[PDB]
RNA sequence: UAUGUUCGUUA
RNA sequence: AAAAUUUUUUGUUCUUAUUUUGGCUUAGUUACGAUUAAUAGGAGUAGCUUGGGGACAUUCGUAUUCAGAUGUCAGAGGUGAAAUUCUUAGAUUUUCUGGAGACGAACAACUGCGAAAGCAUUUGUCUAAAAUACUUCCAUUAAUCAAGAACGAAAGUUAAGGGAGUGAAGACGAUCAGAUACCGUCGUAAUCUUAACCAUAAACUAUGCCGACUAGGUGUUGGAUGAAGUGCUUCCUUCAGUACCUUAUGAGAAAUCAAAGUCUUUGGGUUCU
RNA sequence: ACAAUGCAAGGUUUGUAUUGGAAUGGUGGGAAUUUAAAACCUUCCCAGAGUAACAAUUGGAGGGCAAGUCUGGUGCCAGCAGCCGCGGUAAUUCCAGCUCCAAUAGCGUAUAUUAAAAUUGUUGCAGUUAAAACGCUCGUAGUUGAAUUUCAAAGAAUCAUUCUUUUUAAAAUCCGAUUUUGUUACUUUGAGUA
RNA sequence: CUUUUGAUGUUAGGGUAUUGGCCUAACAUGGCUAUGACGGGUAACGGGGAAUUAGAGUUCGAUUCCGGAGAGGGAGCCUGA
């Protein structure tokens, strides 16, 4: 854990089976099409896989499709130019500075507030140390309220 | 002998082999007999496809289903 | 770990580290700095010339109950004060008191020595002539 | 983090070895760790091991023989030439009668007598003995 | 559950 | 689009064109082209999830005290014993009403939360975290970190407010050889609120952080799985906390320690001293 | 250095104060020689050793640390003593004599420096309580960093094993066969090293 | 820290035995630095080497050889390869 205690070894493992399930008669013909049209009607990546999964009986896309739903979204060109987890973190972030400036006491918010700002910082460096953001990218503080676009 | 441990299903989740516990099955509701792929450990609602109908309330595990319902493993 | 950098490439690390702390025991701190060129008054030297200005029975420690036998010597390579301890029975009668006198240390560096408090010196020879030719047998000449 | 999934391997074989347990999982398995057992294997220090080959840098289970007093590896991995083995040797083996120490070299990893044998030293792993 | 200090130095 | 070859118009020299190849644009063809998904990390989703995590507002409770009323009449406080103190102008005591500030008992625990300092009346709003579950997403994004930064009990400082109780100073009354102390009566600052400073504590588990391995049992906190007396209630397994007991042919100088072990059989990473 | 008696040990063997003859330098003189000349060295000839006066010293004898509970003196003085300590009448420690010990033509003392010192620790220290985890967290430099991409079989040779040789994808050279296929660290060999 | 007083570089030249901010003119604002610049100290000439070394190390090297610098302290200059 980045910050804090607990260990906390909560998670999915993937089965063994690699391959697509042998009692799906579906065909990954229209699965894309089904994500982009989930996508399209706004949904972000994790909560796509997620409603694929309940809803449609087609656990692990990347085992449907050769291909991961990111990769496969970039490549329909409907990724958005923040990722997934930069943009959930600058949200946080926005949200906690909104609550400050009305409550100037809160130390433990302003405490989590450095701490979910230096998660920014390092994500950010690392999605730009890949080309997946632009080398100017820089998360203003003042700007970010509205950055969320 | 760590091997050839046969016991290792109720061993806790990433044992010597990692594999899930949740599954995927189907249900029929009775008078209903509708055909639907469901999952283990769902996490939002669900409907039926012949006739609308609540099936399984989604908590922090196996849910609640119904108190009906034939519901069968999908597994081969 | 073992509380030190292990890594290939940690040697400034370990190097800075090392240079910081044997800044720590006394034997590097007394061996490297620059007062002890102004401390002491041998000036690093071994032995010194000095001119004895008065005698001194100095009080023993307290388990010990003497009057150790000392001279006053002033230095002629600097000026400074010194007080020697003169070993013998009855070698401070053989030194008087506007002789040019040759004195070195105790044994212990800067340190006291014995019962005796304050004293680093000892006298060596005095009137150029050996106190241990002048005390323990006259094998050599009697005092000039 | 783990830095060193070799250094786990050799503690782990080492512990369990102390408890006499003559059956060892390790976990974090991987081509380094394999042909240091086996070259472990070959010195004739343990018996025979499975690597259980999962989806997931699968792991590792030895069967011990009550025969190793303490294997180790050695961080960091120092490169040493040929001249300084002799050195490295009187200082880390308990005796040299015995005992390897592993080098990584440009031919393959392999103990110090037989990296004298082909020349070439390299870089240090570890040791077992 | 009122008050009640001190014992020169060395061996 | 250019070069290599040849022939060649043409009285010290002026055309040209021919075939092959290096580079541009164009249908089609390749096995055309992207490693896992870490008991690493981050993000997400879910739960009549958890919690004294934080902020703001709001509600309650006796007690204490002030004021008023009340009934009675000699003492009441306080101590080791007293005295200072209050007391016929009615003290203390009884009952009622109104105000005030502080605090939040009992429940309350070798319990919970938090990075630590710390956090306990109700309700609402805002905010965050953690654990668990996941066939959800990304795919090395990580560990520890000089400098630097946020927070940091109490006391203390500054400015307003508050000011009951306690009370560094001070003043008495005692005790004593003395008593400037311990004890008692009073009492200023402070303690509380807001806005700023200060940056220190035996700020302590005197034990840095991350990772792996090594053992039994009794508990307990929060999830999850499976099973059963009466839709209810208990047991089993498991994860994450949190303690305790025993054991060491483990350690240690010993006290002791499940980490302070896996160290002369000495090396997982890292910072500080 | 060596030989004979006394004495001691012991089954006519070793040590051991008297004698009393050999050997030899140190020394002086001459020479050969050496040397620019001379000197030294080397060699040869003369004398030249018994208290072989041709006379070894330095520092110690409580422990560390080898060697005295021997005799005088001083008597908390003088003094010794690196440290622990000794010294007030029995001083194994001072001042002396005798003896003994140690190193020896050498032996002490002072200062510095190395080992000792794993008491500077890379190898290789320590940090609950002996000195020592920053009050806590974030965090840049630095240090460190999961797994994954080409794996075996067959033969000749020491004793029962070990040791040496060949191939088995793909793309450009050679008409069933001929041959190159990231960069560095690192490691091996060289070159050039007064 | 350096940078008016050349600091970093460009262009042109002067000077030199030759390259060069070596110097001059114009121009631009560069250059070095927590991987320690700029300073301070050295009872510091550097190296070949010396002592002590089980291995690591620590300490020393004015002094046979090599390189440098100096001839009381500075500065200047003639002759001359």
């Amino acid at each position: 854990r980045m910050y804090g205690k607990g260990k906390g070894i909560s998670s999915s493992t993937l089965p063994y089976k690699r391959k697509q399930p042998s009692w799906l008669k579906q065909k990954p013909s229209e699965i894309e099409d089904a994500i982009i049209k989930l996508a399209k009607k706004g949904q972000t990546p994790s909560q796509i896989g997620a409603t694929l999964r309940d809803n449609y009986g087609i656990p692990q896309v990347k085992s449907v499709t050769g291909n991961k739903i990111l990769r496969i979204l970039r490549a329909q060109g409907i990724a958005t130019t923040i990722p997934e987890d930069l943009y959930f973190l600058i949200k946080k972030a926005v949200s906690m500075r909104k609550h400050l400036e009305k409550n100037k006491k809160d130390k433990d918010c302003k405490f989590r507030l450095i701490l979910t700002e230096s998660k920014i910082h390092r994500i950010s460096r690392y999605y730009k140390r890949k080309k997946l953001l632009p080398s100017n990218w820089k998360y203003q503080s003042s700007t970010a309220s509205a950055l969320i676009a | 002998n760590p091997d050839p441990v046969e016991e290792s299903k109720k061993h806790k989740l990433k044992r010597l082999i990692p594999t899930p516990n949740s599954y995927f099955m189907d249900v029929k509701c009775p008078g209903c007999l509708q055909i639907t792929t469901l999952f283990s450990h769902a996490q939002n609602v669900v409907l039926c496809g012949s006739c609308n109908i609540m099936l399984c309330q989604p908590t922090g595990g196996k849910c609640k289903l119904t108190e009906g319902c034939s519901f069968r493993k999908k597994i081969e | 770990g073992s509380g030190k950098p292990s890594g290939l490439r940690a040697a400034r690390k370990l190097r800075i580290r090392r240079r910081t702390q044997r800044w720590a025991d006394k034997s590097y701190k007394k061996s490297h700095l620059g007062t002890r060129w102004k401390s002491n008054p041998f000036r690093g030297s071994s032995h010194a010339k000095g001119i004895v200005v008065e005698k001194v029975a100095i009080e023993a420690k307290q388990p010990n109950s003497a009057y150790r036998k000392c001279v006053r010597v002033q230095l002629i390579k600097n000026g400074k004060k010194i007080t020697a301890f003169v070993p013998g029975d009855g070698c401070l009668n053989f030194i008087d008191e506007n002789d040019e006198v040759l004195v070195s240390g105790f044994g212990r560096s800067g340190h006291s020595v014995g019962d005796l408090p304050g004293v680093k010196f000892k006298v060596v020879k005095v009137a150029r002539v050996s106190l241990l030719a002048l005390f323990k047998e006259k094998k050599e000449k009697p005092r000039s | 983090v783990r830095m060193s999934v070799l250094a786990d391997c050799l503690k782990t074989i080492n512990n369990a070895e102390k408890r006499g347990r003559r059956q060892v999982l390790i976990r974090p398995s991987s081509k380094v760790v394999i042909k240091f057992l086996q070259y472990m294997q070959k010195k004739g220090y343990i018996g025979s091991f499975e690597i259980v080959d999962d989806h997931r840098s699968g792991k590792i289970v030895v069967n011990l023989l009550g025969r190793i007093n303490k294997c180790a590896v050695i961080s960091p991995r120092y490169d040493v030439k040929l001249d300084e083995i002799e050195k490295i040797i009187t200082s880390i083996l308990p005796s040299r009668l015995f005992g390897h120490l592993i080098l990584t070299t440009p031919y393959g990893i392999m103990d110090h007598e037989e990296a004298r044998r082909k020349h070439t030293g390299g870089k240090v792993l570890g040791f077992f003995f």
